[PDB]
């Protein structure tokens, strides 16, 4: 319990970006999930359609996938990396993903640890 | 050097043909039950590479995958 | 029969004068005329280039 | 109020188009040119003809 | 790999050259 | 057998191609198992320019970045070099093919750009024609910088610095390690007795014109040492100007 729940996830996401293991969006979030190559699912609490949410929950229920629920999709735009940056490092493109599906992990000693702990507390 | 005038003339190319935007097509694939069971409406393609995830289109008579070009009756 | 008066004066496009910094005057100008000719001399094989020579 | 000021900028550009270019008028492609310049003739020389 | 580097402020992306 | 008669038929189609719907056997080439044997029957060297565009249009879309790269390297890139040497300007369809080849930037860089500069025999005219297509098509930041790093570490030629300038001309936010390679690239000519072209100075200009904000005092003064040893009457004062009016971080 060194790192936090809403801090260690960034590392997981960053490693996934590095190692080409991010199934973001809607169709890539779904079609890779049923292909049992995808391990985790992250969902936006801020939503327009509950049917989508239901579908997600079904997906998570079937292949025993752990569900993480983050407040807003617009916040997750910073977490995923769907922002175009300036020379200094300023975002000018504001697009936020509602579903972040994790395919691959980087072999981590802290993030993977904290996250594992969280998981084992949950289930 | 002797400069050219540059002529006006207005012809509208503003009207140009763009294909229709289909909004939120993911819900058409699956019907989720009240309990939480997933039911697939469309046929899933059993091809060499595009299996487990890639669906086939519902033609008026047949089925058609959109990656490998597989056709049926 | 023919004979316009000041044809070429009224046909020429009236180009506005560019704003440059003021020129030094008197002793200051003569100083600059001296240093541009006898102090920072650049070696040339035969000397065929002038002071105003544009290309 | 702004209609006359828009017309002034139209006149400013028309003056520039008739100082840089003598009297260059673009032919209309909609109406026939022999109809639009019905009453016009060509001179061999402006001075003599 | 060079000598004189980035020095100060921000590391947004790690980059994949491998 | 009979398949050899089908593709020997399409060999005579693609050699006289101009327009229209292609035979369906041609459109399924990257789906095959033994595709390189099939492609030799069709004779890519005897193809028309118009055919080459639609050939590239097939390979770019049908996935497999490794299969896409080897098509460009063996078929497409030699044909580009064949026509710049012959006609002195490039054919329209052949040009349009190269823009379509950028739908897979990984296979593009590893197949077209990097192999061209590594050969050394790349001329100035070859570089500008291909390099203009880089300016036209938007490229992903990760792939953009990855090609930029190789060219910076590469052996120096006149054709090489044209590409490097045009990648900086895109004006993306750069990874910090790439900047270290670019400084090390230019500082490699600090002791060089060789006369450097104007295109080299313009590349150094564009680097300082945009990325003056991401230069530390150590490398910033190392650049002023470079202009002091390798000068230019026109461009060197401008780079000197751009360094002196720079705000870091
Ligand atoms: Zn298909």
């Amino acid at each position: 319990g060194v790192m936090d729940v809403n801090t260690a996830l960034q590392e997981v996401l960053k490693t996934a970006l590095i190692h080409d293991g991010l199934a973001r969006g809607i169709r890539e979030a779904a079609k890779a999930l049923d292909k049992r190559q995808a391990h985790l699912c992250v969902l936006a609490s801020n939503c327009d359609e509950p049917m989508y949410v239901k579908l997600v929950e079904a997906l998570c229920a079937e292949h025993q996938i752990n569900l993480i629920k983050v407040d807003d999709n617009k916040k997750l735009g910073e977490w995923v990396g769907l922002c175009k940056i300036d020379r200094e490092g300023k975002p000018r493109k504001v697009v936020g993903c509602s579903c972040v599906v994790v395919k691959d992990y980087g072999k981590e000693s802290q993030a993977k640890d904290v996250i594992e702990e969280y998981f084992k507390c949950k289930k | 050097a002797k400069k050219r005038k540059k002529k006006s003339y207005t012809t509208p190319k503003k009207n140009k043909h763009k294909r229709k935007k289909v909004k939120l097509a993911v819900l058409k694939y699956y019907k989720v039950d009240e309990n939480g069971k997933i039911s697939r409406l469309r046929r899933e393609c059993p091809s060499d590479e595009c299996g487990a995830g890639v669906f086939m289109a519902s033609h008026f008579d047949r089925h058609y995958c959109g990656k490998c070009c597989l056709t049926y009756c | 029969s023919l004979a316009r008066a000041g044809k070429v004066r009224g046909q020429t496009p009236k180009v506005a004068k560019q704003e440059k910094k003021k020129k030094k005057t008197g002793r200051a100008k003569r100083r600059m005329q001296y240093n541009r000719r006898f102090v920072n001399v650049v070696p040339t094989f035969g000397k065929k280039k002038g002071p105003n020579a544009n290309s | 109020d702004e209609e006359a000021e828009a017309k002034m900028l139209e006149k400013y550009k028309q003056e520039r188009l008739e100082e840089m270019f003598p009297d260059e008028v673009d032919t209309p492609r909609d109406v026939a040119a022999r109809i639009r310049f019905q009453k016009y003739r060509g001179l061999k020389s402006f001075r003599t003809s | 790999s060079s000598v004189m580097r980035r020095n100060e402020q921000l590391t947004l992306h790690d980059e994949r050259f491998e | 057998p009979r398949v050899l008669e089908v593709y020997r038929g399409v060999r005579e189609v693609l050699s006289k191609y101009r327009s229209g719907k292609l035979p369906k056997a041609f459109k399924i080439i990257p789906a095959l198992s033994n595709w390189e044997q099939i492609l030799y029957v069709t004779e890519p060297e005897a193809w028309t320019a118009a055919a080459m565009y639609q050939a590239t249009r097939i390979f770019a879309s049908n996935l497999k970045e490794r299969m896409a790269q080897r098509f460009y390297n063996l078929v497409l890139l030699p044909r580009v070099r064949d026509d710049v040497a012959e006609y002195k300007r490039l054919n329209f369809h052949l040009y349009m093919a190269l823009k379509k080849a950028l739908f897979k930037p990984g296979a593009w860089f590893k197949g077209i750009l990097i192999p061209l500069c590594e050969s050394g025999t790349c001329t100035l005219r070859e570089a500008i024609i291909v390099g203009s297509i880089i300016t036209k098509c938007s490229i992903p930041v990760l792939h953009s910088s990855a090609a930029m790093l190789k060219i910076a570490e590469m052996e120096y030629s006149g054709a090489n610095s044209i590409f490097l300038r045009l990648l900086l001309d895109k004006k993306y936010a750069l990874p910090y390690r790439v900047l270290d390679a670019l400084v090390f690239h230019f500082l490699g000519f600090r002791t060089e007795k060789r006369e450097l072209p104007v295109l080299w100075h313009q590349c150094l200009l564009t680097l300082v014109q945009r990325y003056k904000a991401d230069l530390a005092t150590d490398q910033k003064e190392a650049l002023l040492e470079l202009l002091r040893l390798q000068p230019h009457p026109q461009l060197s004062p401008e780079i000197r100007r751009e360094l002196q009016s720079a705000v870091p971080r």
